[PDB]
């Protein structure tokens, strides 16, 4: 559930 | 697009008062991006304090486990802190998390003052050359906002409309705990008045100061 | 729990000329290049650079270059402008839940000489009238960085004095600064000659003035 939708 | 963020809630609060911040998100959704809240001490370095997943697990520091919390909304997420001390004043920021793991959308911060001073309204003074100085076709001309606690001020000059020529310093803490800034103008002698507009956020407080040439 | 150590602490460069900061992790990075870059300058977010060790991020121009893999990282910055002076921060990612950062390098950009323009200011009847003076003296544009003394009738003073310096101004490197000196009014009141000296090099500036004149 880390990161998101962009780098 | 319109992809933000933005910090609330900091203020002046005594030894051992709790404090909530919150961040609040536009332009994208917290089911689909990690959120981090950061902090950095006056004069010191960027640290991570703690991290919330898209299913609401959180992730602290070693030194932030236990005293810090963070939650969500749809639209916000917040840093409960405890057990605050004098080491927990600075400024806050929360980040948006990226599929490369480091921070891609950061807000612009929100000031945390943890003191047993008391909230203070700036003293502002004109700043203008000393009388039976020989004039010249310009002008410096400034204000002195002195005493204020917490940061930040607003000095504004003629209510926003001018800004060339405006030095604004930065703000220096005495050994006492209070803040000073001075800010100048240099303006054609030939111009019209200019005025200082000083806010102080923290105690509601305005101060205009017009500024004449001595 | 991971730990970057960034090196060097500082570093100074002519406008043109090619600043290297490293950036060590205790531990392999996630897939060996989750590794970022982030520029911070005073008061504002931290701006990130460059992420996975080499990719630039949007709005970052092609001077700044991100190298390595593993442990070890190198940011680049060829053809250094006035622009670029900020502190930097690496940060981490991890198989841990952990994003540490690095503890900063500030870079300060050498650009052109310019002679510093010093105006003093004398307090207000309404300053004197609270019991403690503050006397404003600032040096406007100027590099590279000067020395402030204050006299009070020809004896230099060591103590009451605080100086602030704007960031260096991201068009020309130049710095602005404020220089204060604090005395009790009965101190102001007992003396006539107050002098802020600037010194640049094997230049001086001097601007007085005579208490009573103002
Ligand atoms: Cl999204």
């Amino acid at each position: 559930g880390k990161g998101g939708t962009y780098p | 697009g319109d992809q933000s963020l933005e910090e609330s809630g900091g203020r002046l609060v005594t030894p051992g008062t709790p404090l909530t911040l919150t961040c609040t998100v536009s332009g994208f959704s917290l089911n689909n991006n990690a959120m981090g809240w950061f902090r950095q001490a006056p004069g010191e370095g960027l640290e991570w304090i703690g991290a919330i997943y898209t299913d609401g697990s959180t992730y602290y520091a070693s030194w932030a486990k236990g005293r810090f919390t963070i939650s969500k909304t749809s639209t916000t997420i917040d840093l409960k802190m405890t057990s605050l001390t004098t080491e927990d004043t600075a400024t806050y920021f929360c980040a948006r998390h990226g599929y490369t793991y480091s921070f891609n959308l950061w807000g612009p911060g929100t000031l945390v003052t943890v003191s047993s001073g008391q909230p203070k309204a700036p003293s502002v003074f004109p700043l203008a050359p000393c009388c039976g100085d020989t004039p010249s076709s310009t002008v410096t001309l400034g204000c002195l906002v002195k005493g204020y606690l917490p940061e930040p001020v607003t000095v504004t000059w003629n209510s926003g409309t001018l800004t060339n020529g405006v030095r604004t310093f930065p703000s220096v803490r005495q050994s006492s705990g209070l803040y000073s800034l001075s800010s100048v103008v240099s303006v054609t002698s030939s111009s019209q008045p200019v005025t200082c507009n000083v806010a102080h956020p923290a105690t509601n407080t305005k101060v205009d100061k017009t500024v004449a040439p001595s | 729990d991971p730990v970057m150590t960034q090196t060097p602490p500082s570093v100074s460069a002519a406008v043109g000329g090619t600043v290297t900061i490293s950036c060590q992790s205790s531990q392999s990075v996630y897939n060996n290049d989750n590794l970022a870059w982030y520029q911070q300058k005073p008061g504002q977010p931290p701006k990130r650079l460059i992420y996975g060790a080499s990719t630039l991020d949007s709005g970052v121009p092609s001077r700044f270059k991100g190298s390595g893999s593993g442990t070890q990282f190198t940011l680049t910055i060829s053809g250094v402008e006035c622009d670029d002076a900020a502190t930097y921060y690496c940060q981490g990612a991890y198989n841990v839940d952990i994003y540490p950062f690095g503890g900063g390098t500030e870079v300060v950009v050498k650009g052109d000489p310019v002679a510093p323009t010093v105006l003093i200011f004398p307090p207000s009847a309404d300053l004197v009238a609270t019991g403690t003076v503050t006397i404003v003296c600032v040096a406007n544009k100027y590099f590279p960085d000067v020395t402030v003394t204050w006299e009070v009738d020809g004896t230099t003073q060591t103590t009451g004095i605080e100086n602030s310096k704007t960031p260096q101004n991201s068009a020309d490197c130049t710095y602005n600064l404020s220089s204060t000196l604090t005395l009790t009014s009965t101190q102001y009141n007992s003396h006539k000659e107050y002098t802020c000296k600037v010194t640049q090099g094997t230049t001086s500036v001097v601007q007085s003035f005579n208490r009573g004149d103002c």
